[PDB]
């Protein structure tokens, strides 16, 4: 008899740990594997995924298409601003229910580079210009275009082809963020302002619209698994 | 790790000065006694282990307790991880400013009969869950309530009459070290919570019964110890004096630098 | 020929001569630098104004008077309003900083007197009431030394900071300072003292406005003693020169 | 018959045996890292190059 | 099943154990470490740090800044006694609430030597001397300057230089000593003489101060951790 | 595969992309540049600010009409009130620099017109 | 997979292995007794000598 002492810890049920345990059915025989297309090892290869952002979520439009859309109208003036949102990719109602959003919730800690891609659905004759600004935070969100500028911006022309790519460097004084909402950590701003004004030829329709895209570039990172507090739950399902 | 040797050393008379120095520059004498005086040859095997920072940091301390019953208001436990409600563990962490470890934590369950009428109780042996939820997760607000299922938040099953349940965790800030003190507020405007209460979100700790375990009110007790590990640590100060007052922030009441004696001369404390 | 009394320091435009002093106490002993990209982790290229910031500032000269308690500045919002350092302050996000502290108060050899600076990384002064904190406005002022208290501050419902010298702000025994690094101004053998402090955070970079990292504290200990028909007026000045500074993030001109 | 591997750090080895006769017995595989996104991103029959304009 | 026999002392929790436990998050992530200045690696490196010493403490002067003042005064007659303290490093109230005081209490054993460190901060004109006296146990503190001589002193004087060192030797029976006050081990005294009264010239100042230090040399050591009596407690803070 | 009509260019943080355009005219065929140490008056070290400084402005848009006339600014005082370039530029007694004009003004296959867009060193009205 | 090292006495090898694949279930290290005064002590720019005047 090797002589032993148990230690703190012994006849504990922890939730995370790693073990090895009997068998309760010996030399039970697999079915072999099959090859099937679209194998995931990993998460962060959905989190590279495009996916809509339902950027306009006022009123009760949010029970519709709206959602998605993004109304641009030829002004009498320029520099008014198209749309804007903060970033908080866990927390704020924007990205909330977006593809990238689920994974987020999961965790508690993430770090990357967000894309932004838009595409302009508009008639194939109208063009225009967009100015797509990114504000790091220290300052409420820019009101006037040429507040705009000194942040990071892209100006981007409509033209043949269609998509942009805004790519949202990474800033912080840290490493990480949380993924809640903290005022520690508040990631940015974003808006689109008006770069020079949609021109439309006559019988061709004067309003167009600007769908959204969302996706993690190939530096993003995660950590620390949690629960997710969307999926509510009253008692057993039957 | 030895302590250094104390050379010997004759008389002396020469112009060269050990004795004399400027502190004015900041600089602390290396003078040894063997300068100012005669010294003989002598080995220390004396070791200085015992005073790193390892084995000064690491022991097990009492954080925290609270009390959970089995029946009526208050049927679970809740609370914040912060290790500055308990006055010990506080100020043995507030020499260093920037801190660096590994928890380990260890609980200590007890159960306690409450005086009551109800008849023919007969006991069944407890089981207590303790369960952790990071920042921004849901919140049970009831004992039944769906977030217990704990699909996901690291959770812990202990019985009683086993031993103390265990578990370690590793390094969770965000930043290249906790921060014990921290100058600035939250919002860019200089405004809202000051101090270091900002910096602090770790989520919140958990725990009841499993069941009832007997017809006749139970309450628990629950302990938590912090155990750090793998410590670095970096800018040292100088020790806390005054008492503490709150828990969010360095508040204090004014005291005295040092406890007083008699007139100059007098040998003894008063 | 040499002498160990004399220094001249020299940083962009301004030169500063000194022909009484002590060695130059630098921080930990580490050597303020820029930052090597291993540790790096905004991925915008870094704003390196070097001459329009490296150089000597010389805040306001405060009188120093036989009951004065000592003072305190706070060097991440100090400067903010002067210079391009005020400038480049307000249009970043990030900044990355060190300090060389150059104190200045001479005397006459008949002129009895000790000081003592120290650099305190992230002090994190209390409250008049235990409830309460500390407003904004009382912790700081702009390029303005804010000074203690002798007495102990009566507590009231205001948001006053707690200003008596021997607990220093902190709650801590002022006797023990001395683990920062300081040196001691002596109206005996010196005249001049200075500071070199790295960069110290937690995190690599930072936000200037937010979280002030460095505090500078002139504490007396022994007082002003002079017999009469000496001149009465002795001030004391401050010099702060930041180092190797950078900056990340443009954004637009503000702080809320 | 043991093994031995390394365990996960940032800034060291441990010993590890298998004591059963069922693969399903064995201590799960957090380890693996590969990963491949060319199967969701980039799922095109001609390879299109970043530095050029998509559609010519 | 590999036969076993526990042995006593399993299923207890101890203290200060060693032991190794299954971790509560797998894989989890770490932030690289970041150089800082100033890294402690033992903590032997702050008590060789200098620090002030109240060495006045009489009265109610204890919360004015008069406590680390010492006064020295020209008199009319010469060995006088400046100032005196018995040497307990952690009991005696002079090096309590220090920093060398600090760090003792947590523990019970040390040996060592410690250095003295006085600097004149008197007007530059005004010269003087001074004795400083060490005067190992087994009589009273000396009385009479005659007497202090017999001791270990170092004749100190002020010049151009100021600080002067006063490095007291380690002199016992035994190895270590109680940091507690015990009256088998107990340390010693400390005295200060007029060597020669202070000289003032007409128009300086007639008194000065002096301020001492203290701090631990290369040989320093401590030993067997445990509580510090200082900090007190009622209910958990909120 | 490539095209003429398109071009892209990046300045520190900002950039410009435009899928319908001509080449860049470069200056009299000196395209900018420091100051080299032979032309060198000034002893001073120069500061040279770089991201935070060079980087693409707008300023106001003005609207163009059948009767307009045109237009003229004058660079070296326009951005004088705009970000660090603004600041600067009163804190020194000397600067250099060399400018890349970029102006847009886009319409339908519909609308007839032309203008002229020409940089012109000192102008003296 | 193991490792051998020495105890602590005054006037012998003990055997330890990590069970474990996170860095944070390994037992505390104990022994390192690496030691630099200079970053507290002697923090000046120009070297003192001790055996020479402070300020010459
Ligand atoms: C059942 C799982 C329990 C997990 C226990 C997690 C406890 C987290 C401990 C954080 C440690 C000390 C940190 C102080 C934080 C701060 O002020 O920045």
């Amino acid at each position: 008899g090797l002589p032993t002492m148990n230690t703190p810890g012994s006849c504990q049920f922890l939730t995370s740990d790693d073990f090895q345990s009997p068998s309760a059915m010996p030399q039970y025989d697999v079915t072999p594997e099959m090859r099937i297309p679209g194998e995931v090892k990993n998460l962060m290869e959905i989190a590279e995924v495009d996916s809509v952002v339902p950027v306009q979520n006022v009123g009760e439009k949010v029970n519709s298409m709206e959602a998605y859309q993004i109304p641009v109208r030829s002004n009498e003036g320029s520099g008014t601003q198209v749309f804007g949102f903060p970033l908080q990719p866990g927390y704020s109602s924007v990205f909330s229910r977006t593809l990238l959003g689920e994974i987020l919730n999961y965790y508690t800690h993430w770090s990357g580079s967000i894309k932004l891609t838009f595409m302009f659905c508009g008639s194939a004759m109208a063009t225009g210009k967009f100015l797509l600004a990114y504000s790091p935070p220290g300052a409420g969100a820019p009101t006037k275009r040429v507040d705009a500028m000194l942040g990071t911006h892209v100006v981007w022309d409509v033209g043949l082809q269609s998509s942009c790519v805004l790519c949202i460097p990474w800033i912080s004084q840290t490493h990480y963020r949380y993924v809640a909402s903290d005022e520690y950590t508040a990631g940015g701003f974003i808006t689109c302002w008006y770069q020079t004004n949609i021109v439309v030829p006559a019988d061709a329709q004067s309003s167009c619209y600007i769908m959204c895209f969302v996706s993690a570039c190939n530096d993003f990172s995660v950590r620390l698994l949690k629960d997710t507090p969307f999926i509510s739950q009253e008692n057993f399902f039957q | 790790g030895r302590v250094a040797d104390t050379v010997g050393t004759g008389p002396t008379n020469s112009e060269a000065i050990p004795a004399l120095t400027a502190a004015e520059t900041g600089h602390t004498s290396q003078v040894v006694p063997s300068d100012t005086m005669q010294t003989r040859h002598v080995k220390n095997y004396h070791s200085r282990s015992e005073s790193t920072i390892e084995n000064f940091l690491c022991r097990s301390a009492c954080v925290y307790f609270t009390e959970y019953e089995n029946s009526g208001a208050k049927r679970y436990a809740e609370w914040v991880i912060t290790p500055r409600q308990a006055a010990q563990l506080r100020r043995k962490l507030e020499f260093f400013t920037y801190v660096r470890f590994d928890l380990e934590l260890t609980f200590v369950i007890t159960s306690t009969q409450q005086p009551s009428t109800t008849q023919n109780q007969d006991a069944q042996i407890l089981t207590h869950q303790i369960m952790y939820v990071p920042p921004g997760g849901p919140v049970p607000d009831k004992v039944d309530s769906y977030v217990w299922q704990t699909s996901t938040n690291p959770s812990v099953f202990w019985t009683e009459g086993n031993a103390p349940p265990r578990m370690s965790v590793p390094f969770l800030s965000i930043g290249n070290a906790y921060s014990n003190f921290y100058d600035g507020w939250s919002e860019f405007s200089r405004n809202g919570v000051y101090g270091i209460n900002t910096l602090n979100n770790m989520g919140t700790l958990y725990a009841r019964h499993v069941n009832a375990g007997s017809t006749g009110p139970i309450k628990s007790t629950i302990r938590i110890y912090f155990k750090p590990k793998h410590v670095k640590a970096w800018i040292p100060r100088p020790p806390r004096l005054c008492q503490y007052e709150k828990a969010k922030n360095v508040n204090f009441q004014p005291s005295g630098v040092t406890t007083t004696r008699q007139s100059i001369t007098t040998m003894t404390n008063t | 020929g040499y002498s160990d009394r004399v220094r001249s320091i020299t940083l962009g435009n301004s030169t500063i001569t000194t022909q009484e002093c002590a060695n130059v106490v630098v921080g930990y002993g580490v050597w303020p630098d820029y930052l090597k990209d291993s540790e790096a982790t905004a991925e915008d290229q870094p704003t390196q104004p070097d001459v329009a910031t490296c150089r000597f500032y010389t805040l306001d000269s405060v009188q120093w008077q036989k009951t004065s308690p000592g003072w305190w500045w706070k060097l991440p919002d100090a400067l903010s309003n002067l210079g391009l350092f005020g400038q480049n302050m307000q249009y970043h996000y990030l900044g990355r900083t060190g300090y060389t502290i150059h104190v200045q108060c001479n005397a006459s050899k008949f002129h009895q007197g000790c000081l003592l600076v120290v650099c305190v990384p992230e002090a994190e002064m209390g409250c008049a009431t235990l409830n309460n904190t500390p407003s904004s406005a009382e912790l700081l002022g702009g390029d303005t030394a804010k000074e203690f208290a002798d007495k102990p501050v009566a507590s009231g419902s205001n948001k006053l900071v707690q200003r008596v010298v021997y607990n220093a702000g902190m709650g801590v025994g002022v006797g023990n300072l001395t683990i920062f690094p300081h040196q001691w101004i002596n109206l005996r053998t010196n005249n001049s003292a200075t500071i070199v402090m790295p960069y110290t955070n937690s995190v690599p970079m930072d936000n200037m406005f937010r979280h002030n990292n460095v505090t500078l504290m002139v504490i007396p200990f022994v007082p002003l003693d002079y017999c009469p028909g000496s001149t009465t007026y002795v001030p004391i000045t401050v010099t702060i020169a930041p180092m190797c500074a950078e900056y990340n993030g443009l954004r637009l001109a503000g702080h809320q | 018959g043991a093994q031995v591997s390394t365990q996960k750090t940032g800034a060291i080895h441990y010993t590890n045996i298998n004591y059963y006769k069922d693969a399903a017995s064995n201590s799960a595989n957090r380890q693996d890292f590969t990963q491949d996104p060319s199967k969701f991103t980039e799922p095109v029959k001609d390879i299109m190059i970043k530095s050029l304009p998509a559609l010519n």
